[PDB]
């Protein structure tokens, strides 16, 4: 059984699991550029160990949950939840939870979903190309999904524009005298404003 | 700087605390056991803690019990009965629950008594001479092993040059340490140790050949007669001839 | 305070070859465990206690060492092992990760499908302005230049797709924006591509 988490915004935190009672939990960030840094742990018994780097400034069950001052830019990451398989060597946390991406920064943008149209050259017969532009958006990432799940899904990191925005591209490979019958909707999430966008692509 | 202690190491550690209680090692390692216990166990891991695993394990010892000495009507393989194995890794003891008669077989001594009154013996004693009134000597030559039952535990048997297994009602272990014999002390409500230990050494091995006891035999002793002795003796278990 | 300095840390091995990275403490240690990444997912553990395969991790995968020096060795190399593999260790109690190894194929040489698609008349409607798309293509390595037989330098912002995890490909997009009236101001827009995969440089086009 895996552990899934709660995106956000704070100035200058929950994991939902599924025992609290059996098991340490674990908090790991990643700062971007794939680096990696040790929080803390509690424990089932609710002792606590922190790293001496956080000066003391940071954590705390009945339902299965977990819970999470004065942050800093550098504190922006990925944020896992993990947890700890006793045994006869420490530590190896076998589950994560997905992770929630966490910026420091007042801003907001849902963002605009536009099509990318189709029609493109046909090598032998089975070759197009389709997309979905997805731009303006400040905050935490978007998800994007074709056809609500219905291959060949490429989806392009996000890129910070000099507006302070991101913006970025995904496409699919289909035929394409099929392409007009079995019909393409493009599913974009935004969590940071509650935008859910389902666009149909000429 | 800090060091994490795995499962293993931090049950060997508590085992030397515990056995360190014991007052049977004069030694203990005990770097890491605040955190294994808050991270294994959930608790503190203070000398009331101890003395209250030691009290429940030697006393008061009603069903079943985890390796760390908890009982119950990770660790969460509780075992039915008979023995525990407490290694720290730098020194083993098996130890027994109790059972129904470990009260009688256990004395207080929490006030020792008098000195007994001093007479001079020889201190040129072979093993054959058994009239103490706090010794016993058994011999196995089918085995050719040497058992010195004590009936007095309190009285001291300091050995030295030899390496001996004591066996006892509360624990079995080995000793190879020169000096007085080491005797487990349980705390509850005073101190009580074993009625009567016994000492077997292999003669036919090569490691006991240069053992010597030295230890104070009791003889007994008119104008209100009664009076009990104490001679120093050194009784040697040398197979040299 | 216990560095961890794993290496090489970019690498790369034909499918099938055996290969082997080390990670390095500062000070020894019981034993390591690494951790397999996948680009923009969460991590999976991967080699537990030295030597452990978790669950799961098919017999190709090894790992070794002792002290300050341990190793992660692959019999033979897979298209999904292409990663990042992050060492981790006990002991510390600042716990303390190295900065992980990414393990990309070296497949055969595959050349770009070129596809150009115009904005869309909402974007066009919108106060602000087309995109060139590379896919499937090897190696990494590839140059999109774009207007009326000219280029500007400002703006044409790029973006990568990390390799395929079943063919180990790349795909690039490649976007130029902030043209209001700019758009409307020229009538035929290319891209051009050049890539060690092309005989000559290909370039698509289209007019409006
Ligand atoms: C061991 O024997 C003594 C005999 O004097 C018992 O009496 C205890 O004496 C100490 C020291 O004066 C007191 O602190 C205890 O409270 C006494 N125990 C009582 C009154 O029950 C002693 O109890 C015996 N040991 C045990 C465990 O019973
Ligand atoms: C066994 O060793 C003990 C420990 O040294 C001896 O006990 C000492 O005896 C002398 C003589 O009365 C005292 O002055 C010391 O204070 C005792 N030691 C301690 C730590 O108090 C004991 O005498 C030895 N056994 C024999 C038979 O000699």
């Amino acid at each position: 059984v895996q552990l899934q988490q709660s995106p956000g915004l704070v100035a200058p935190i929950t994991c939902t699991v599924s025992s609290l009672t059996n098991y340490g939990i674990h908090w790991v960030r990643q700062p971007p550029g794939k680096g990696l840094e040790w929080l803390g742990v509690i424990w089932a018994g609710g002792y606590t160990k922190y790293n001496s780097a956080l000066m003391s400034r940071l954590m705390s069950n009945s339902k299965s949950q977990v819970f999470l001052n004065s942050l800093q830019t550098d504190d922006t990451a990925m944020y896992y939840c993990a947890r700890d398989e006793v045994r006869r060597d420490y530590y190896a946390m076998d589950h994560w939870g997905q992770g929630t991406t966490v910026t420091v920064s007042a801003s907001t943008k849902g963002p605009s979903v536009f099509p990318l149209a189709p029609s493109s050259k046909s090598t032998s017969g089975g070759t197009a190309a389709l997309g979905c532009l997805v731009k303006d958006y400040f905050p935490e990432p978007v998800t994007v999904s074709w056809n609500s799940g219905a291959s060949g899904v490429h989806t392009f990191p996000a890129v910070l524009q000099s507006s302070g925005l991101y913006s970025l591209s995904s496409v699919v490979t289909v035929p394409s005298s099929s392409l007009g019958t079995q019909t393409y909707i493009c599913n974009v999430n935004h969590k940071p404003s509650n935008t859910k966008v389902d666009k149909k692509v000429e | 700087m800090e060091i994490i202690l795995t499962l293993s190491q931090g049950l060997k550690k508590y085992y030397g605390k515990i056995l360190k209680l014991l007052h049977l090692t004069l030694e203990e390692d005990t770097e890491g056991l605040l955190e294994w216990c808050k991270r294994n166990l959930g608790s503190n891991c203070d000398d009331d803690f101890f003395q209250k695993r030691i009290e429940e394990f030697f006393i008061t010892g009603e069903g079943y019990f985890n390796e760390v000495l908890q009982f119950k009507t990770p660790f969460k393989s509780y075992f039915a009965k008979g023995f525990l194995s407490i290694d720290s890794g730098y020194f083993s003891a098996k130890c027994y629950p109790r059972s129904s008669t470990s009260g009688l077989q256990l004395i207080n001594v929490t006030q020792h008594p008098a000195r007994i009154a001093e007479t001079p013996g020889p201190k040129t004693t072979s093993l054959k001479t058994i009239n103490c009134i706090n010794l016993r000597a058994s011999v196995f030559k089918e085995h050719r092993e040497v058992e010195i039952n004590v009936l007095l535990p309190q009285i001291a048997v300091n050995l030295s040059n030899c390496h001996v297994v004591i066996n006892s009602h509360v624990c079995d272990y080995s000793l190879d340490t020169d000096g007085p014999v080491r005797l487990p002390r349980i705390y509850h409500e005073g101190t009580f140790m074993p009625g009567t230990y016994k000492i077997v050494i292999d003669r036919k091995n090569k490691l006991n050949d240069r053992c010597t006891l030295v230890t104070n035999c009791v003889i007994k002793g008119r104008k209100g007669q009664s009076v009990l002795r104490q001679y120093k003796t050194e009784i040697k278990i040398g197979k040299a001839p | 305070d216990i560095q961890m300095t794993q290496s090489p840390a970019i690498l790369s091995a034909s499918p099938g070859e055996k290969v082997t990275m080390t990670c390095w403490a500062s000070s020894g240690v019981s034993y390591m465990h690494w951790y397999q990444q996948k680009p923009g997912s969460s991590p999976k553990p991967w080699i537990f206690a030295t030597s452990n395969l978790a669950s799961g991790v098919p017999a190709r995968f090894s790992g070794s060492g002792s002290g300050t020096s341990y190793s992660l060795t692959i019999s033979r190399v897979e298209a999904e092992d292409a990663a990042t593999y992050y060492c981790q260790q006990w002991s510390f109690n600042p716990l303390t990760f190295g900065a992980g190894t990414k393990l990309e194929i070296k497949r055969t040489v595959a050349a770009p499908s070129v596809f150009i698609f115009p904005p869309s008349d909402e974007q066009l409607k919108s106060g602000t302005a087309v995109v060139c798309l590379l896919n499937n293509f090897y190696p990494r390595e590839a140059k999109v230049q774009w207007v009326d037989n000219a280029l500007q330098s400002g703006n044409s912002q790029e973006s990568v797709t990390e390799q395929d995890s079943k063919d180990s490909t790349y795909s690039l997009s490649s976007t130029l924006t902030l043209s209001k009236a700019d758009y409307e101001k020229h009538k035929v827009y290319a891209c051009e591509v050049t890539h060690q995969g092309l005989s000559s440089p290909v370039t698509k086009s289209f007019n409006r």
